């Protein structure tokens, strides 16, 4: 044959993979967590956006911390042999390292570990994407006017906000991070490598949103998402 | 606008 | 004029910026921290690699936790108006969130905060790069055989290892992460966007290194670095 | 090989 190169993840398996969207809007009264108004906008837009990329989307809504873990354990035991990648979107409350089911928290690690290269063989060496719209702490950004591969390899964490910070959601328009994520896939999935799309998403969230509140503490705050890439090749949502 |  | 586009950081200021390399090899006896054999290989290679990119490199060696903070506070008060970016390389021990000076620890946040867009104006909107060769915990990877912008925006954390994990260093060859980082700049800085270079660095560290130890616990372990990008544009080390 |  000719000279070959292997800098990109193989994305021409018969199927792109599963997109799991976990949309948690209403929380058990006993936890003291408010309903996450507007997250249905986020859920519908993701579904539509990942449909266009040819992912097999499964929306789940108002899952308990047990149903979250069981869903993920079940999904990690399916046979992904014919699938190119795996995407999982978590829409919910949280703290650093943690996402809330409707009745209490789940550590992100417990979820992701299900897909470690050694625990989910049919996904070994395929890109596993985790998109997290949740709080990562309580800080507010005031802005300024202008043994062959690691088990942990091949993950990409697309964080809505920086470590330790609040994540912003609009009750009519959806969450800043997700509006921008879907817009930028619409417009750039057939042109840009994923890392360059997230960078666009970063710039949009950072440049075009400023919170508005009657409460001095919460008014005029900003957000910058966090890309955590343990990927080992470049990731394009198209193939040749 | 609300925080999650 | 013609149609313009602004998806890349402006890198044609008169100067590329400062590269601060903090190389900490010998630690006060009272801390109980072993000397980091081989880190001088890392220091020399970085220096040479960032020299080739036209950065003003300043190596500092065996800094105390007070001298680290004072160095950074001083460097953040210089006038970076004529500089394109800022790079800072930390070679040392650590835990999650923390790097050790020769006599005790420093929180990464205290260092980086000096350069928040609101505290270091002459670097606002320019890319601030932080390259960290240090431990992030104690786990071992066994592998598997095959208000206008956020103050926190425009940072890139290039982590040697994944969160919670050990970082590996070879006493003759240098640290896996840094050998690979410098190799991949040599070879790709005049062709690839930075994110795509780090992805290459990830794949190299993940594919070509496996620890070797007489101690069963430490033998045959792996590593995958962590890219944390809060960047808002793409970053090329050349200009047109 | 050593850990830092
Ligand atoms: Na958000
Ligand atoms: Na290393």
């Amino acid at each position: 044959s000719g000279i070959s190169l292997d800098n990109s993840y193989k994305m021409d398996y018969p199927e792109m993979g599963l997109c799991i969207i976990i949309n948690n809007k209403n929380f058990h009264k006993s936890t003291g967590m408010t309903s996450r108004s507007g997250t249905d906008v986020d859920a519908a837009n993701l579904r539509e956006t990942f449909r266009n990329l040819k992912y097999e989307v499964r929306n789940k809504n108002d899952l308990t911390r047990e149903e979250i873990v069981e869903l993920m354990r079940d999904v990690s035991k399916e046979d992904h042999s014919k699938r190119s990648s795996f995407v999982c979107v978590l829409l919910s409350h949280g703290e650093e390292g943690i996402i809330f089911g409707t009745n209490g928290p789940v550590d992100l690690k417990k979820i992701t570990n299900f897909f470690r290269g050694d625990r989910c063989r049919s996904l070994t060496g395929k890109p596993k994407l985790f998109i997290i719209q949740a709080c990562r702490g309580t800080e507010l950004d005031c802005g300024i006017e202008t043994h062959k591969i690691p088990v942990e390899a091949d993950f990409l964490y697309a964080y809505s906000t920086a470590p330790g910070y609040y994540s912003w959601r609009n009750s009519k328009d959806g969450s800043w991070f997700i509006q921008s994520l879907c817009a930028m896939l619409k417009q750039y999935a057939d042109k840009l490598e994923f890392m360059h799309i997230l960078t666009r998403v970063n710039r949009k969230v950072a440049t075009e949103f400023e919170s508005f509140s009657f409460d001095a503490t919460f008014h005029a705050k900003k957000q910058i998402p966090c890309i955590n890439s343990m990927l080992t090749k470049e990731l394009y949502f198209y193939h040749l | 606008d609300e925080v999650d």
